[PDB]
């Protein structure tokens, strides 16, 4: 990224923080 | 194994189930300082409006498709809640939806106790938008017209995905859902927007040999966490 | 619990006679009895990627959003509202979820059909709050404040990205509630949700060309969130604003039977 | 005065590129995000959920009747049930599925997939299923005598409302390919004994299946979605 | 001999855009900055009046 | 005992009435007595790189591998099955290993025969298991999922990578197998090693032109790994899908003589 | 604003060369490798055999 | 920026310095 | 490379690691 916005970059497929426990488990 | 929630002035006489069901995995609080927006401060009610709301019991016989109430379209004239939401400019509150069914040892029956955020319903075979007064229900709440696709489009086989419970009348007679402020924006209005809906669905019907078989279902919700800004009168 | 996870699961291996006690669906847990548990396994280390299940890469492809033709000698232009409804391929796949938070990219890719000429275009990106032409040529196209951005025919498309332009922290994909305060306002429409107004017009005065332009706005949504992930919508849609539902007259996606039947479910 | 050169493939569009653009609004101060409950950041957390199986997809099955299998009386001992297909590809009982309708905007699939049958009769009724599950390749069965070889679970209804069954991922490739197939799997389900319930219950129970992918699943190469694709009411409305 | 190549959006005047352009006159020195009051430096100042 | 060997092997010399003992050729061992030990050598450092013998710079060459004319005024446009089997040159230097694993990368080089018009081209990939367009102008082409190129004709030739497709680990070249599981399934088809189907259309509507289009699809498949060399095919090839023989009538390369003969062996 | 210049043979296609292109399917997880035997990295393996 | 010249560069959007006081009160 | 896929990149001409040896002698 060359631009002055931080919107106008490239995607950011860096996500991979999972919690697949909050829909199977949503409990208490 | 027999419990009794206590909250605020009312008080429900409950099954001891196990896992409470707190959508999403979040417990309910209130609107944090780096989140707000209203600079005011807002009025939060601690035993007036967190108390139980129990709606009417509804008669599940055996060809009924399943009850819906939204929220908080069902509390929008109910008590200190509804003196607040009519009173109030926003409001912020989850809530703690108890639904139970009171059944034999020998009623057979399943229901789909799920609150789905954000029910855009539908209306079938037309083109015409669904008017205000077929969305707007309060205390009566609606019924489904065509439950197996939610009135919606989508479907009930895979509703699950929303925070749901099941009243299977052998294993249990109640379900309990704990529900966050879900919602795109802090706070919302009262009249305008229902955040949640309340569905309980019969997936299996009900059945004994005598075939005029009722079996009435206890709904009771609890605002959670509330909030109010802009406080007009 | 949070967790990183780069690659699918690993598998332990497994050992008579053994004594497992009980189970819960109805408190609404989807039971995680492991196949280590349930039945015999061994060990497998496991290198299948998640990657492109993400929810970046499962939406960030750029569709075409919108594919608008007008004849050059509204009339002489075309204005576009800006919604993913448009195409029901991408609508399903945003109808998975309730709450979206992206910053859209829109890429408009220009045609000439019928010496084929060279045009300059303008591509106005117009929110809303504000004025849109009404005719080819009002003095709305040349307003300083609007994005706009000019591309010839013959060069690589031109290509913008919009910011996340709503008020909310994410557009509301469903809205169980009505515009505005007044009770004729339509159900299921956010104000807030409302993204801009694209319009495109050929900025050239006017040549005697007896020639078409087909213009296709494209959009690759990027920096996704998602919030409350939906059932997917069986039935065939009956428009873009309101989730209306009709159903087939026979099976697979009818209202009925979103299946298509066999002959027993014993066969 | 840098010296370049442009490469085959310069000027191209490639809609699926990821390269940082021109932003339309300078400065443009975005929304601030708030923790909204829910969030998603990969689709393997929804398919990761259970859902109902329409194991009777049938004719004279209409609405939510094509979810729920009736245990009459009538219905004798060693009787079959059901048999559902494991085929995700082919349009049966596992398409309007979480796991289902996820895994078809993928041409490659894996790992493991997880059934679990609740049984909604009364309190009283009791008796005996046997959920026996064919691996690939091997037939349906047709009898409990050829069903207490595989890979059955003897579940009685009185001691147990839900039983979890595995269906494990048993495949000679990485993945299995969706066609634009035969036998990925059975799970049959026969009368182990008969329905015995009371003179008061009512004598047709019901059972409702669900199906869930475990934590092995994985999906790749992404295709568009066989379901959806077609009059669509104020579609032109957008530009007029 | 640099391999480069060309975007979509390669180009484009946006009339939005901030990029260093060619100067028009070189070694321009300009008329040098003098502490003239009340400068705004963001238009917050001018509505925070009354 | 792997090693790395940059430059061809280099000669120790050597040195009277040595006596060496013996050979085994029917092991099925190459012999490796040394030309030093056999016969008399000298000192020699080698310095010829081995470097263009790499399965790398043996396969990654650009073959042209589909040149495909349409008409515009399937028709309208092609659709193309991905094999390097289409041209015998590359083939039968791919049916020098059974197992290939490869990246393509994918050249589309578009000319235009009979002013010479100037159009856009795009080239949509759509992997095997999804839907390619019948039509030339069906929704299938603006499918945001596949992944379309679009490109010019003035302008350098569009150019992108597929990367190793297969569920296995490798494209089996051969296969001796049957595709499927029953007995009507042909012989030496896997279905897992199928590529995908690129198809190539003229995104322009129509136009009164009296052009034909010459489309010629590129592959330098790269990051290569092979297994299990083969024999080299020296029959001539009697199909794309079998690897039928039927010789030619005289030698070099018939059946019964694959080297052209002489006069005798002693002349 | 970098101040390039398109060299002769800019734009060419030369079926030889090595140049890292755009990919078609995006995070696109390939195959893992899998030991097979007999793995040729130079074709004069092949030339040395009988 | 890579011209010789100052003023041929990019804007400066980084002057965020406020002083709002010197309007709402100019005082002594 | 400057994509962000790892198969975009360039060919990798630098597996000079030879075995003859399993070829010519794949015997024990």
């Amino acid at each position: 990224n060359f631009y002055k916005d931080s919107y106008a970059a490239s995607a950011s497929k860096q996500d991979f923080s999972q919690d697949p426990s909050k829909f199977t488990e949503p409990v208490v | 194994r027999v419990l009794q929630l206590k909250l605020g002035n009312s008080a429900i006489v409950t099954q001891e189930a196990a896992n409470y069901c707190c959508a999403y995995g979040e417990w309910p609080n209130y609107l944090p300082d780096h989140e707000a927006v209203a600079i005011d401060k807002p009025t939060q009610p601690e035993t007036a409006t967190d108390r139980f709301y129990t709606l009417k019991s509804v008669k599940w016989e055996t060809g009924s498709t399943g009850w819906w109430w939204k929220l908080p379209d069902a509390l929008n004239n109910i008590g200190m809640f509804g003196q607040n939401v009519q009173h109030h400019y926003l409001y912020r509150s989850g809530f703690l939806i108890h639904v139970q069914c009171n059944a034999t040892k020998f009623h057979q029956g399943a229901l789909l106790v799920v609150a789905i955020p954000e029910h855009q319903r539908g209306a079938h075979n037309t083109n015409t938008s669904p008017g205000f007064d077929d969305i707007m229900k309060g205390e009566e709440g609606g019924t489904f017209n065509h439950p197996y696709v939610l009135d919606d489009g989508t479907s009930l086989a895979c509703a699950t995905i929303f925070p749901h419970q099941w009243i299977n009348l052998r294993t249990n007679n109640s379900a309990t859902i704990v529900l966050p402020w879900m919602n795109a924006a802090p706070m919302d209005f009262p009249l305008r927007h229902n955040q949640w809906t309340l569905a309980i669905i019969p997936v299996v019907p009900l059945g004994t040999r005598t075939t005029s078989s009722m079996v009435p279902i206890t709904v009771s919700i609890a605002p959670m966490c509330c909030e109010f800004n802009g406080l007009r009168h | 619990i949070e967790s990183i996870i780069k690659t699918a699961t690993d598998t332990v291996k497994s050992e008579l006679g053994v004594v497992p006690s009980l189970n819960a669906v109805e408190t609404g847990a989807t039971s995680n009895t492991e196949p280590e548990e349930a039945i015999q396994t061994r060990t497998v280390i496991n290198q299948h990627g998640v990657s492109e299940t993400l929810v970046e890469n499962f939406l960030s492809r750029a569709a075409l959003v919108s594919k608008r033709s007008f004849e050059y000698k509204d009339k002489n232009f075309f204005k576009w509202t800006i919604n993913t409804r448009s195409f029901v391929q991408l609508r399903r796949k945003l109808e998975l979820f309730t709450y979206l938070r992206f910053d859209a990219e829109i890429t408009i890719l220009t045609t000439v059909a019928v010496g084929l000429p060279d045009l300059t275009l303008q591509a106005m990106f117009v929110p809303t709050g504000a004025l849109t032409p009404e005719k080819q040529d009002s003095f709305h196209w040349q307003s300083g404040s609007n994005a706009s951005v000019f591309f010839k025919i013959s060069d690589p498309p031109a290509r913008i990205t919009i910011p996340f332009m709503c008020i909310n922290s994410a557009y509301s994909v469903f809205y169980d509630g009505f515009a505005g305060f007044e009770k004729n306002g339509l159900y299921g429409i956010n104000p807030a949700d409302t993204i801009g107004n694209l319009c495109v017009r050929i900025v050239n005065e006017h040549q005697p060309v007896g020639f078409t332009v087909t213009v296709r706005v494209y959009m690759k949504p990027k920096h996704i969130k998602a919030w409350a992930p939906r059932p997917p919508r069986t039935l065939p849609y009956m428009s873009i604003a309101n989730a209306n539902y009709k159903g087939k007259e026979r099976a697979p996606n009818a209202l009925s039977a979103i299946i298509g039947n066999r002959d027993s479910v014993k066969t | 005065g840098v010296p370049t050169y442009l490469l085959p493939g310069s000027g191209q569009f490639l809609t699926t590129d990821d390269h940082s653009s021109a932003p339309a609004l300078p400065c443009f101060n975005p929304t601030p995000e708030m923790h909204i409950p829910g969030q998603v950041r990969n689709m393997l957390e929804v398919v990761q959920v259970e859902s109902m199986m329409e194991i009777n997809n049938t004719e004279s099955a209409v609405g939510m009747e094509r979810l729920k299998v009736d245990i009459s009386a009538l219905t004798d001992v060693d009787q079959l049930l059901f048999n559902i297909p494991l085929d995700i590809q082919l349009d049966g009982p596992l398409r309007n599925t979480l796991v289902g309708n996820i895994s078809r905007y993928y041409t490659h699939w894996s790992g493991s997939l997880e059934m679990t049958f609740m049984f909604c009769g009364s309190f009283m009724a009791a008796g005996k299923l046997i959920l026996c599950y064919t691996p690939p390749g091997g037939s349906c069965p047709t009898t409990r005598e050829t069903a207490m070889l595989g890979t059955h679970i003897v579940w009685d209804f009185g001691l147990q409302s839900s039983v979890t069954l595995i269906i494990p991922w048993i495949s000679g490739s990485h993945y299995r390919m969706f066609n634009n197939n035969a036998n990925v799997g059975y799970v049959t389900c026969f009368m182990q004994t008969n329905l015995i319930v009371p003179s008061e219950s009512s004598d047709t129970c019901s059972l409702i299946g669900f199906i869930a992918a475990k934590d092995d699943f994985s999906l790749r190469l992404m295709r568009d979605s066989p379901d959806i694709g077609q009059h669509l009411h104020a579609a032109e409305a957008a530009y007029q």
